[PDB]
């Protein structure tokens, strides 16, 4: 199974940036996906989560207006659309897989 | 090009009556019950939703020494029996019987249930019985009838598919043998191969195959040997609506609903299966105990019994009542009832009485003809001047010693005498 | 002024039998289920409540090289096929099937509920299934049939209407394509456009359009190309009475009730929607597997298949039974049942066998004629001596290689031989 983040760089404050994630080895359209970032102080925080179909998304209040998680089930890809970022959002962004569609979103990220 | 039998099989005025005595079979309605013997005094599976396929063997009309040499000459003509009349007798009274399962996969009542809602975690399997769909059918031929059913088809490609995925469904034609299970309202499929649960349908069929006659294939037959007489009459409705427990293999598309406030909520089970029911059984809709006269067949074979045999497929679910016999466990019962002091047994009964009117026929073995018969079945000429059907299980009916020319001595014979 | 085709199209004794083999389709009964490939090994939406629209392509009788030049001369006469007999074959056994929704908008039982009353605050949506209205229909033409349905009509005037108001309802006619949804007991409308709830009707139709054949418009057609043979047979009844949650857009007039002592009482939900039901399915009410002979059509076009094509719309909900296939998630099941160790799939199956008897006809291309044909369809003369219907989805049935003059070789051919 492979979850590969990609995209795109280190960018100016107040500007946009799109993050991609390619999945392999499992039915991507069957699982709910999530973004988890690790601050430079090495603390892990939950960033976003999207349903198996790209219809249901939810975030913390700290990122409610800036970030937009999306997914392409035909391409087996996960996206995080960040915009007007501040310096406090500096982090190592991780692409994680949660529970499948036939389970309540139990919120543990195995992969 | 296949040719109608009315062009190369001339008929005579010689008519015979043939009939079995009363045929009956008792057994268990749900499954074969083995009892260690003295092998074996077991009771067989005798269900009202079973195909009854009688293999009726007729006496060789060429070897028959009753007709005189005025009817035919054994130089260019040969004899063959032609079926004209059929009456299928049914014995037991009309009744409705149940088939069930103690661990039926019933999750939630979806037919306006305000009682409660069941949790999927624990073993949510209820003890459920049901009265099956009502079916009366009758097919007469000289070749076993062809039925269709869905089975676990072979792998689509040389492709490794994940365990738990839905297997491919393949429609399959098979000869209908005596004892096969009929469509009961859950479809015509291989429940043993397509349901590893062993809990979706009652015990009658949970490990069996339900076959439905392929009327489309038998009617499009070239020669029409499979079926030259067919009577169907079936009815069913949905009595109760239920839910199936188990993880949904097909993801419910999120375009078709709105999840509500709990945006991380698992959608409830959306695999709905109704309980079938055959509604009222009435003698007005009865289809047997009646004489049926075959004049024109549906196919080109017009009721000609090649190889002096005749296959009769019949299903009658209008007598599905089940006898409940119970015996006390004490030698004599103490006059106090406790369920532990009584053994309960379920037995089912089937009773038939087959009657036939056959017509003797000549076949002038010309050229063009006979070569046509050779292209039809070489074994026809071979038997005149092994068995491929012994691989299948039939109910044997030997009528070689049961033919009689005194038609007025038998009920079907008299009813046939009202046809001059 | 339009003229009957029996006045300028002379008929011949040349008859042909044409028939497709067995047609079958399996899939999901409620929705298309995409599976990521290797695009695509997905299962399609195969519902018993779907329109089956076959586009039967016929061989060009002028290009036909089997009849001799004695039947007609290609100097002032041209040939066209005319349909005479039709038999629609249905394969699977009769059954009733359910369609449901896990989040169905069911507030309170409004029939005779003494259980309790539900609170409106939370998500008061129950898991509800239902057996749809029973519908059998058949329409034969040379142009796809015309159906009607209700849609969200365009704004009445250049008027800004408030969000949440009831949109105007507009009746719309559209050609009936293969796969369209039939009326199921909730009406013939665009549920996707008129119900933002996505929770008023089952998953079968909650995001689809239910179309009903516009018999009034097709029968009032000038030429009668849309429908020259029509058989309908539908039945339905109200099984359960329910209430719909959601704020009432129409204010209940205070002239129609008395509020009681609590002069603050919110009027209960007064939008009542019943659960339809198709009652018993019986083979006595069956409408297919029978030969139908077209002599006089309803319109002026008397079964003439212009452009050598024939459109057959058919709906049969009497075989709506659903196969339930489940596969274990463990490679082999440990002999212990838990709902998490079985994947459940619902598959549906449709089987047809179309049969036709066509008659060869002549058209002497006089003046008055041909000019009448030109005013009818210029493309008729143009094709004699592109296509607007490929924008629609049909089930293609190619019978150019299946025409045969040996009528006695086919069942419908023999049944037609009982017509001399």
């Amino acid at each position: 199974v492979k979850l590969v983040e990609s995209g795109g760089g280190l960018v100016k404050p107040g500007g946009s940036l799109k993050l991609s994630c390619a999945a392999s080895g499992f039915p991507f359209s069957d699982y709910t996906m999530s973004w988890i970032r690790q601050t430079p102080e090495k603390r892990l925080e939950w960033v976003a989560s999207i349903s198996s179909g790209g219809t249901y998304t939810y975030y913390p209040d700290t990122v409610k207006g800036r970030f937009t998680i999306s997914r392409d089930n035909a391409k087996n890809t996960l996206y995080l659309q960040m915009s007007s970022l501040k310096s406090e959002d500096t982090a190592m962004f991780y692409c994680t897989r949660a529970s499948p569609y036939y389970d309540y979103d139990e919120g543990y990220m195995d992969y | 090009k296949v040719v109608s039998t009315d062009e190369y099989v001339t008929r005579t005025s010689i008519f015979y009556h043939a009939g079995s005595s009363r045929l009956l079979t008792v057994g268990h309605p749900y499954f074969k019950v083995p009892k260690g013997g003295n092998g074996r005094q077991d009771v067989p599976k005798v269900s009202a939703y079973q195909y009854r396929v009688f293999r009726v063997k007729l006496p060789d009309p060429n070897k028959f020494g009753l007709p005189d040499n005025t009817v035919y000459d054994p130089n260019s003509q040969r004899l063959v029996w032609a079926c004209v009349g059929v009456e299928i007798g049914r014995g037991q009274p009309l009744g409705v019987g149940l088939s069930g399962h103690p661990l039926y996969n019933k999750l939630d009542d979806t037919e306006n249930s305000h009682v409660a809602s069941a949790v999927d975690t624990k073993d949510t399997r209820d003890n459920v019985s049901v009265d099956y769909k009502q079916t009366q059918l009758c097919i007469i031929g000289c070749v076993p009838a062809i039925g269709e059913h869905w089975t676990k088809g072979t792998a689509s490609k040389p492709t490794t598919v994940v365990q738990g995925d839905c297997p491919p469904l393949e429609l399959i034609n098979t000869p209908i043998e005596d004892g096969d299970m009929v469509d009961t309202g859950y479809g015509a499929m291989d429940f043993k191969l397509l349901q590893d649960n062993k809990s979706e349908v009652p015990l009658d069929i949970c490990q069996s195959i339900c076959k439905y006659p392929d009327y489309l294939q038998m009617s499009a037959d070239a020669y029409g040997d499979s079926m030259f007489f067919c009577l169907r009459r079936e009815q069913v409705f949905a009595r109760h609506f239920w839910n199936r427990s188990g993880t949904m293999g097909d993801q419910l598309p999120e375009s078709l609903y709105i999840k509500g406030t709990d945006i991380r909520a698992n959608p409830g089970s959306y695999l709905y299966s109704p309980s079938p029911s055959g509604s009222v059984v009435t003698s007005d809709s009865q289809l047997f105990n009646k004489p049926y006269w075959l004049h024109k067949a549906q196919g080109l074979n017009n009721g000609i019994c090649w190889h002096n045999q005749l296959f009769l497929t019949v299903v009658d679910t209008t007598r599905s009542t089940n006898l409940s016999v119970c015996a006390s466990t004490t030698s004599s019962i103490p006059n106090v009832y406790t369920p532990t002091s009584f053994k309960e047994y379920a037995r089912h009964v089937e009773e038939f009485d087959l009657q036939f009117i056959f017509q003797l026929c000549k076949i002038t073995l010309t050229t063009e003809v006979m070569s046509y018969i050779h292209n039809m079945n070489t074994t026809i000429l071979e038997d005149w001047n092994q068995d491929p059907y012994d691989k299948l299980k039939f109910w044997p009916v030997d009528l070689k010693e049961r033919f009689s020319a005194d038609l007025d001595q038998f009920p079907l014979g008299r009813k046939f005498l009202l046809q001059l």
